[PDB]
RNA sequence: UUAAAUCCUUUAACGAGGAUCCAUUGGAGGGCAAGUCUGGUGCCAGCAGCCGCGGUAAUUCCAGCUCCAAUAGCGUAUAUU
RNA sequence: GAAACCAAAGUCUUUGGGUUCCGGGGGGAGUAUGGUUGCAAAGCUGAAACUUAAAGGAAUUGACGGAAGGGCACCACCAGGAGUGGAGCCUGCGGCUUAAUUUGACUCAACACGGGAAACCUCACCCGGCCCGGACACGGACAGGAUUGACAGAUUGAUAGCUCUUUCUCGAUUCCGUGGGUGGUGGUGCAUGGCCGUUCUAGUUGGUGGAGCGAUUUGUCUGGUUAAUUCCGAUAACGAACGAGACUCUGGCAUGCUAACUAGUUACGCGACCGGUCGGCGUAACUUCUUAGAGGGACAAGUGGCGUUCAGCCACCCGAGAUUGAGCAAUAACAGGUCUGUGAUGCCCUUAGAUGUCCGGGGCUGCACGCGCGCUACACUGACUGGCUCAGCGUGUCCUACGCCGGCAGGCGCGGGUAACCCGUUGAACCCCAUUCGUGAUGGGGAUCGGGGAUUGCAAUUAUUCCCCAUGAACGAGGAAUUCCCAGUAAGUGCGGGUCAUAAGCUUGCGUUGAUUAAGUCCCUGCCCUUUGUACACCGCGUCGCU
């Protein structure tokens, strides 16, 4: 849980602006860009490794830390608490193996829901390539919402976050029986055609890609995997997720189809696949930003000295030295 | 249990060869330990300079060896420097000592004012520079003692000067530049030529010359 | 003794067994002579001319014990060679 | 000369040919201020306060290249097979419960690892209950017994002489209270004495000589070649040690040899049966089969091609085998260490026993869920029913033959085997051959349940396990994703070992039926060489509010 609300912000992105350019970020740096308190970071790091947040590395010569899965998913909740989205935390988690699904609440008591991607080359550019698919899934979320599409309304997205309305259900794979199997089906059947309407197959259109809220709706989610219909196999990826449909409400409801669509309608929709001039107080201002960056300089290069280490490994040899003449 | 490879060798086992100075005399390479430590023995005695640990870099990674100095030096006549780096302290200091024994040379001592009694001092100032370290031996009067840093008053303590004025230049800091300064300072004093060595060189036959007919049967 | 004294020197008596008639100041990682001893502390308190020591086995802090240097002296700041 | 380099940058501690300018750790700062020159922009001259253990120059190895070339790997892909992931069940890890659900490890080396199949033990876990727990010093009791041992009966969850009736014996083997440090079937830490495991699997490391003030380099390499510091060979190197290699075994081959009363064949007698069949029985044939030994046998032997015409590489004939697999072989790094070794060893603990022994009952299985290895399935290439015929690895003083009683698990009687002898020609399953079913939740599939019976055992209630009836669920070839796989291999299919009283969907071996595709590549996923370069720089986080 989240006790300290202070220091461990200013650190912890600190860390993420090293993540962005390099491997294993070294504690010499972190002070210089986290310039709000100086020496007593080092206490803080010591706590923060208590937790899942930072693990330390030290190789060969490489010494410093990098940021974990754990410490990269608190940091998106910290953010989310800035902007009153999240207060409290539900504890109704579907564990995935892409992403882990964390019931949130706000200050309303309104219970939301948040995804967390779980991506798992170094753990560097695990939790860079976690970074665009949550920007690339909010994007769709977004789109889909605004064209009629019956989706999760997207809220906020921080990093690798992304808050979604609740839809609590079932998964269609898990379902014995529904009250009125020909209602839902042409509910399905509509669904795809109107995504080919606005330019767009799913591709993996099945099954385990579909909730039933109370056995009248059809929620969808998961959205990295959709392609264009400019697309030179557009109707292949189209038929393969019709018949995928057809066999499976013959397979489990024993339900046979009246209706075969197979129109190709490209496009009457919104086309979705893209988705003493100077003042002083200005004078002060440029004056400030040069004298900071004259003592940041200076800083990085005392923290540099920071090696102990070396030192370290240096001294048990001696005293066998002398010892042994 | 010593067996000669060179012929010098040879002939020191033997009785052929009397003193260390008919080697020194036709400037023959000292190529065995054994050699000196028959005509000197017992009268060598050893001091450890330094022992410093340097990491080597290994595509394994980094392991410790040790570097030692090592003076040996008989006194009243010769002296001798080595260096050497091994895996344990022990070994590298043998080593020296053994490389230090090859390396043995003779100083001439001279007299700072009448030359009354026996020789105390360096024959004329000296100098012995190597890598920036410049060392300068200057004739004492009899009984001032060795007025110098600590490694080259060991290593003139064990050259059986008895007293000298010394001064050092540039980074004397670095100690195997520094002794080697000092000893390369050392030997130059036979090669300094005074008015004292100015009769022409009757040549005496060399070792190999003249015992050449025992070394027929070896 | 001395102006008169005092001190020194000279001398009667009393005056020495270790709990005394009890020696101190700095230090003990390296420079630099002397502890990987024991307890306490846990990047705190502090030390440290400089190099550095301390973030739970501290040869560097506060103590204890032990040892070293100088010794009726020995540290510290400053001017200067 | 710090050196790269320099006939000057030489003739410098062996320091003095004349002479001008000029530097004294880095910054602040070539900034302020003054002066002066300048139409101006500016130039020349030119500080301090203060701040900092460094700022730098040469050279050298190459941790890392987001550098380049090669090479290799189904723990990579390609073409594919079997799949898992979907279903029920079983198990492991999370998580969840609970008095307890004992437990280290969490992307390989986390994941049927502790041989861990846990009714008891194992058991470390929980709820309960008896029992006593040192030496020492002080104060009390004992020969007018300190104390031990003790038949039967009554007690609590227990045949508790560790309580009462019994007090009957046993002769100091003492026990009753209080404590203070000097507690030892102690715990851990260090010095030292012996012995292990972990990563790849190809290097590692001296000695002497040479080069450099030295770090270092040469050896350890142009080229070809090799899994390779391998080899040919070139050469400021020459020689080594250690491991890989070599050594040894093993397997493939022998109608050559040595033998086999616990191996087998052939022939010959006798018998049984219809000139033949007989795992019926009895010694002349010696090894084909079986065994277990010796000796052979393959060495790049030969031919062809390619190759500095050498090292080597590729192809092919004959051959059992032309590229068998293991151990040895007794490396490098370990700061992982291991163990009843010694130190009047350093500390910490010892009615706060470093898990005190025992007693009874529980728990390890508990269950909405995730993540996973498996088993059974989803039928027609099938299921059922009858008939037929073939193993091998192995085991055994519980393995079991044989008769009888049993619908069935099983009982009862009697033998053999401490084992090439008996189980046992191991009589296997798939498969094959016929019979019935007929595309349906079907007789496929068997979960879950309801009654009996039988063992195993001190004990089966939370079903040990097996048997017989009846019920008969999900499951219609499984999405994203992912594992193993090059030939007697994958996959189907049974059997044996392993813990063991009964306990086996596990692990580990063995046979049996036996494939599709491939003989390529670096595309992905990684790993390994070689060559070459190398000791987070600059330009793009703020606003207001009272003391």
């Amino acid at each position: 849980l989240r006790y300290m609300s202070r220091d461990d912000f200013r650190v912890l992105t600190a860390v993420e602006m090293g993540m962005k350019n390099h491997e294993i970020v070294p504690g010499s740096l972190i002070a210089s860009i986290a310039s709000l308190k100086h020496g007593g970071c080092n206490k803080v790091l010591r706590e923060l490794v208590k937790h899942k947040l930072i693990a330390w590395e030290r190789t060969k010569t490489v010494q410093g830390y990098r940021l974990t899965n754990a410490g990269y998913d608190y940091l998106a909740l910290k953010t989310l608490s800035s902007r009153q989205v999240v207060e409290s935390v539900g504890n109704q988690m579907g564990v995935g193996k892409e992403s882990d699904i964390y019931i949130v609440a706000n200050e309303e008591g309104q219970q939301f829901a948040l995804k967390l991607h779980r991506l798992g080359r170094h753990n560097v550019s695990w939790l860079y390539l976690s970074r665009l698919s949550a920007m690339k899934e909010f994007a769709y979320m977004k789109a889909l919402y605004e064209r009629k599409f019956p989706v999760p309304k997207p809220i906020d997205y921080n990093r690798h976050a992304v808050v979604m309305e609740l839809i609590n259900g079932y998964p269609l794979c898990q379902i014995h029986h529904v009250e009125d199997p020909a209602s839902v089906y042409d509910e399905a059947m509509e669904l795809i055609v109107k995504l080919a309407n606005h330019g767009l197959i799913h591709g993996d259109f099945n099954e385990f890609n579909l909730i039933l809220d109370e056995s009248d709706h059809i929620t969808m989610i998961d959205f990295p995997q959709m392609v264009s219909t400019s697309h030179p196999n557009a109707e292949w990826y189209f038929d393969r997720d019709v018949k995928c449909i057809k066999d499976f409400f013959m397979k489990r409801f024993s339900y046979e189809s009246e209706l075969f669509p197979t129109f190709k309608d490209i496009r009457r929709e919104d086309t979705l696949d893209v988705e003493s001039t100077i003042p002083p107080e200005l004078v002060k201002q440029k004056v400030k930003r040069q004298l900071t960056k004259q003592q940041k300089s200076a800083v990085r290069r005392r923290l540099q000295k920071g090696a102990n280490i070396f030192t370290k490994q240096r001294r048990e040899n001696m005293q066998n030295i002398k010892s042994s003449l | 249990e010593w067996m000669p490879v060179t012929k010098l060798g040879r002939l020191v086992k033997d009785m052929k060869i009397k003193s260390l100075e008919e080697i020194y005399l036709f400037s023959l390479p000292i190529k065995e330990s054994e050699i000196i430590d028959f005509f000197l023995g017992a009268s060598l005695k050893d001091e450890v300079l330094k022992i410093m640990p340097v990491q080597k870099q290994t595509r394994a990674g980094q392991r410790t060896r040790f570097k030692a100095f090592v003076a040996i030096g008989d006194y009243n006549g010769h002296v001798g420097l080595g260096v050497k780096c091994s895996k344990e302290v022990a070994t590298a200091i043998r080593g020296a000592i053994i490389l230090a024994k090859l390396s043995i040379v003779p100083v001439r001592r001279g007299y700072w004012g009448n030359k009354i009694g026996k020789p105390h001092t360096v024959p004329c100032k000296v100098t012995g520079r190597c890598g920036s370290v410049l060392v300068r031996l200057i004739p004492a009067p009899r009984g001032t003692g060795i007025v110098s840093a600590p490694v080259p008053k060991k290593l003139l303590m064990m050259a059986g000067i008895d007293d000298c004025y010394t001064s050092a230049r540039g980074c004397t800091a670095t100690l195997g530049n520094f002794a080697k300064a000092t000893f390369d300072a050392i030997s130059k004093t036979y090669s300094y030529l005074t008015p004292d060595l100015w009769k022409e060189t009757v040549f005496t036959k060399s070792p190999y010359q003249e015992f050449t007919d025992h070394l027929v049967k070896t």
